[PDB]
RNA sequence: GCGGGGUGGAGCAGCCUGGUAGCUCGUCGGGCUCAUAACCCGAAGAUCGUCGGUUCAAAUCCGGCCCCCGCUACCA
């Protein structure tokens, strides 16, 4: 996903790969979502 | 012996709870309308229903009680066998709008309507107006009207909302349908009733061109628990030919029937059959003609077939044609009011992304949408379409507070 | 054709096997922490619809009456 790798670091933030998982639900969607 | 014959008549009764459509199909037929167990414990119109008689007149009495529904003419006096006139269908809608939309798809099956209405209940009913506004959709604007229950209202109050219903019928298609006594618990000129239907209630005109399609509202599996593997049948479907005619043995599909998985994305199977056999009930016929809720009893599995699966399936030739659409163009014309509920509030002009209820004729499914034009709709599904011809009368419902009420009649365009 | 409980504010436990309404969420209040919630323990709390019978003696075994009323005759 063309990684930047700074935010990680869970500072003031949540982790990434429990970011990611839920991007894919929303581009799947606006895909998928009469996007066609 | 009356010569056995199948119906020519579809009278699909619709009206609310109380409104008295249980006992009036008991008093039009001899047998009940509620025909599932929580149902008949509870006692609301759950069932999109069905219903049958017959009708023989005795030429000789008076005006009217020779109809009466056996080869006799003692209810009327006469010695004489009386004439016959046709075997009879009624298809019962639910009362509730927590149940309403179902009964839509048996809408596309009546040739006429009835709405029963409350001599003990004030002006407007609730579910009374969504189903008569139903039938000014179904493009079968013939209305017979009773008002029920003479046997609680003061014999001067049945006239105030018998006024009613002569004015409730003004303004809308059904100036010209009727307003017979009758009533359902208590068989109260249910004779005369069925003359009403005759006279005021004509046939339809019947045409054998275009594809024999049986617009299906039911399908069962008769094998009763516990059926040993040598006297097994398929499954039953059942609806009424409207357009053409089917027989027993005769190559068939029907449609949507099946879903499978077919290259990673969803889609159905048009299924193939002949017919095991064709009845109405408890007669023997073999082939049949337009007229009634016919059941068609298949050589296909019946687990496909039970729990109403198909709720609303359609039957034409494995060598015919009938479309399926994932994506559905259909022009609607929106209701004026919010006609079945306590609450009438204004009709808004909306954008799409929201998610209303589609019901194709006897089929039905969920859409949402993308290109909102002014007259029709562009609308994505999860399951094809039954479209015969054109501009077919599909549907659509709102969600109100679990109730999905009228919002459009549409008709689809293909 | 029937047939069931006839129970504290709430789950009704407990009924031929007979004497302590029987615990449980909830209401008052007392403990622990700094303080809260979890946690602990006293208190309130109906006393078996009700007239009875049987029963030394009771919901306990049997009946009058009545509360609410829960299952009474569907597969093309
Ligand atoms: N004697 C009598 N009883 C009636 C009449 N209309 C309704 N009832 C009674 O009222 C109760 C409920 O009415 P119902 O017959 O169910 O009316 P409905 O419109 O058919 N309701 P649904 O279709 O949901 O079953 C029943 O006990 C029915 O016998 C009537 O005209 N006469
Ligand atoms: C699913 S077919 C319904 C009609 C059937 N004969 C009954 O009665
Ligand atoms: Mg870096
Ligand atoms: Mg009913
Ligand atoms: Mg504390």
């Amino acid at each position: 996903m063309k990684r930047r790798p700074r935010k990680w670091k869970k500072k003031g933030r949540m982790r990434w790969k429990w970011i990611k998982k839920r991007i894919r639900r929303l581009k799947r969607q606006r895909k998928k979502e009469r996007g066609l | 012996a009356w010569p056995k014959v199948q119906p020519e008549v579809n009278i699909g009764v619709v009206g609310h709870v109380d409104h008295g459509k249980t006992t009036l199909v008991q008093a039009i037929t001899g047998i009940w309308t509620s025909k599932h167990s929580e149902e008949l414990k509870r006692g609301m119109t759950i069932k999109l229903g069905y219903a049958e008689t017959n009708i023989g007149v005795c030429e000789s009495c008076k005006k009217p009680e020779a109809y009466v529904t056996e080869p006799s003419c003692k209810s009327c006096g006469s010695d004489d066998e009386p004439k016959f006139l046709r075997r009879i269908s009624f298809i019962d809608a639910p009362g509730h709008e927590v149940l309403m939309a179902t009964m839509l798809s048996g809408a596309a099956l009546m040739d006429g309507a009835i709405l029963v209405v409350a001599a003990n209940e004030p002006f407007p009913q609730p579910q009374t107006r969504e189903h008569f506004v139903a039938l000014g959709i179904i493009g079968v604007k013939n209305l017979i009207i009773v008002q029920n229950k003479v046997d609680v209202v003061s014999k001067e109050e049945a006239l105030s909302q018998y006024r009613q219903i002569k004015q409730f019928t003004k303004g809308t298609w059904a100036e010209n349908v009727p307003i017979i006594p009758v009533s359902a618990l208590h068989k109260i000129n249910i004779d005369s009733l069925i003359e009403g239907i005759e006279e005021y209630i004509k046939t339809p005109y019947r045409d054998l061109s275009q594809k024999p399609v049986m617009l299906v509202i039911r399908s069962f599996d008769v094998n009763k628990p516990g059926t040993q593997f040598n006297e097994l049948k398929g499954g039953v479907i059942g609806g009424s030919i409207i357009q053409g005619l089917f027989k027993v043995d005769q190559e068939i599909k029907v449609l949507p029937g099946l879903r499978v998985e077919k290259q990673g994305k969803v889609s159905y199977e048009p299924i193939f059959t002949k017919i095991s056999s064709i009845r109405f009930g408890d007669e023997e016929f073999k082939e049949a003609k337009p007229g009634g809720l016919v059941a068609i009893g298949t050589y296909l599995d019946p687990s496909l077939t039970k729990a109403d699966n198909l709720l609303g399936s359609i039957i034409t030739l494995a060598d015919a044609e009938v479309p399926v659409l994932w994506n559905i163009r259909i022009k609607y014309n929106l209701l004026e009011r919010v006609v079945g509920a306590k609450e009438m509030l204004k009709v808004d002009p909306i954008r799409a992304k929201e998610t209303l209820m589609l019901s194709v004729g006897s089929s039905t499914t969920l859409g949402i949408v993308t290109s909102v034009k002014k007259d029709e709709i562009e609308v994505e599904l999860r399951r094809p379409v039954a479209v015969w011809s054109n501009n077919i009368r599909t549907v659509i419902s709102r969600q109100i507070a679990g109730r999905w009420r009228m919002i459009g009649w549409g008709l689809v365009e293909i």
